[PDB]
């Protein structure tokens, strides 16, 4: 069943698993039309597919093409998410392919259970964690690349950089959800925090800072800072 | 009109027949049921006064053979048996016609219930549902469950209803995923209605006969059975009118049956409310629909 506190080791087990956010396929702006009408115009998305163990990330960017002439988008969203995930567990060997799915939005459990019937041995789980996988457009190498495609594209990136050479998966991805919790709560805080030092830059290979072990302590208890502060702002406590 | 005569009544219970039924006293001197309409299936159906646990029950047709029940005191119920001398069964019902020993089946001559209720129903059917080829009638009660409940354990005791999976490859074509499970139209007219039923009148028959086990015996696989048969027609877009129609009078006439007390464990309120309000045939029920709001307003 779902994925919570109590069983969160399971992520960094032997297990090959991966957590599916849709929550970035279906964009759009809202605008006023010429005769004061409301439209949307969509905008390049993305499915976010992570191994939480390795850091793999499978970012299949969904063109806006996709949506041409289709109704009820943001059900067809769900169903194109659960058609491009089916597409990527079947492009993978066998011993490549999760034994689990953990879909961060309860509505995606029916589309991918569907697409994935050929696959009866491979669990769908809900999850009751509130994971701020909504913030990955607020990486800015994720969001250029999603932006720019001009087509279907498939792009594969770790989102941990190099950290699983001096960290575990489990100290890895409480780091990453800690980042994007602060990117989520204060975009622009959060991005100050990471790029005010000039002499820290981003490997054309990374996605986040070269941080040597000190200054990630420094750097995370910034974020833990920012997120508190909003929280007492957000709630007037 | 037909006759079922009992051999005796040495423990009390109350007897069901069709929708009608009658209480017997230990050693009563009842003898049967006589003035049974031909034509139709019918059900007679046992709740012992000692153990309300365990109704049960049996399914036939009296153009089919001459049929009696016995009480077994070994296995501790009354058992349908088929007597194959003519002129002994004339002659054990005429005695005790003569004596006045059987109950009349008490059909009002106004009154289509029952035939409105198992009008799809033929024994043929029941029998490859429910099977025991050494009988020509069948037997049915609380406890036995479906192959489907099964596969989620002794097949011989099993009600082999026709599988529904809404969530199966036979219900979803690969490529029209989202399709096919939106709109089960290719589900209910290809696999369903021209694979495996042939025609609507034994998806109906099938339909009918869940109701009923459900109803009679409070046979919870049956009414997951009901409910799912009920559930692939309204979740179609693309259903023959005729069905439609049809469709509509078989549920007024089952939900105008259903004890008022049984509401709460009979009727499913997720799939009731889909059918009636979500669905692609909320429009198409309109008598289904008024008796429902009339007699069941809570549910929904």
């Amino acid at each position: 069943g779902a994925m919570n506190s109590s069983n969160y080791a399971e992520l960094f087990n032997n297990d090959i698993k991966l957590f599916v956010d849709d929550t970035n396929v279906y964009r759009v702006t809202v605008h006023k039309t010429f005769e004061g009408n409301v439209a949307t115009k969509a905008i390049n998305g993305c499915i976010f597919t992570l191994n939480p163990k390795t850091g793999h990330l499978f970012l299949k960017i969904i063109h806006t093409s996709v949506w041409a002439g289709q109704k009820r988008l943001s059900q067809l969203a769900k169903w194109k998410t659960a058609e491009e995930v089916s597409a990527l567990v079947r492009s993978l060997p066998k011993e490549e392919q999760p034994k689990q799915i953990i879909v961060t939005r309860k509505a995606m459990l029916d589309p991918l259970e569907v697409h994935m019937l050929d696959f009866p041995n491979i669990a769908i789980r809900p999850t009751e964690l509130r994971l701020p996988f909504s913030a990955a457009m607020s990486i800015d190498k994720l969001s250029d690349v999603v932006m720019k495609a001009t087509e279907p594209q498939m792009v594969l990136f770790n989102i941990y950089d190099d950290w699983l050479d001096r960290i575990s998966s489990y100290t890895a991805f409480s780091r990453l959800t800690l980042l994007l919790r602060a990117l989520k709560t204060n975009e622009e805080s959060a991005k100050m925090i990471l790029l005010s030092d000039p002499t820290i830059t981003i490997k054309s290979y990374h996605l986040w800072p070269s941080f040597t072990d000190e200054q990630w302590i420094t750097i995370e208890s910034q974020m833990r800072d920012l997120i508190l502060t909003e929280y007492g702002r957000k709630y007037n406590v | 009109m037909n006759t079922v005569p009992f051999t005796s009544a040495p423990i009390e219970v109350t007897i069901g027949i069709d929708q009608y039924s009658f209480n017997v006293k230990e050693n009563q001197p009842f003898h049967g049921i006589k003035d049974i309409p031909i034509g139709h299936v019918h059900v007679i159906h046992f709740q012992h006064a000692d153990n309300s646990s365990m109704r049960y029950g049996y399914w036939f047709d009296c153009r089919m053979g001459n049929f009696y029940i016995q009480y077994d005191p070994k296995d501790g119920l009354y058992k349908m048996m088929e007597e194959r001398d003519g002129a002994k069964f004339e002659n054990i019902v005429h005695n005790f016609k003569e004596r006045q020993m059987m109950v009349s089946y008490p059909k009002i001559d106004e009154d289509d219930t029952w035939y409105n209720l198992t009008e799809f129903v033929q024994m043929d059917k029941i029998r490859k549902i429910v099977r025991k080829d050494e009988n020509q009638f069948s037997y049915v009660d609380s406890s036995m469950t479906t192959v489907q409940e099964n596969e989620l354990s002794d097949p011989a005791h099993s009600l082999n209803y026709t599988v529904i999976n809404f969530k199966s490859r036979e219900a979803i074509r690969p490529g029209h995923e989202m399709e096919d499970f939106l709109d089960k139209s290719y589900y209910l007219n290809t696999v369903m209605l021209q694979g495996i039923f042939k025609n609507s009148s034994n998806y109906f028959g099938e339909l009918q006969f869940a109701f009923l086990n459900a109803m009679f015996f409070g046979n919870y696989g049956s009414s997951l059975q009901w409910h799912a048969m009920i559930e692939l027609i309204c979740s179609s877009a693309t259903v023959p009118k005729h069905m439609l129609d049809k469709l509509d009078e078989i549920l007024y006439y089952q939900i105008k049956t259903l004890p008022e007390q049984y509401s709460d464990i009979l009727l499913n309120e997720r799939v009731w409310n889909i059918c009636l309000y979500s669905s692609f045939q909320k429009n198409s029920l309109h008598n289904t629909e008024k008796i429902m709001e009339n007699k069941y307003p809570e549910l929904l």
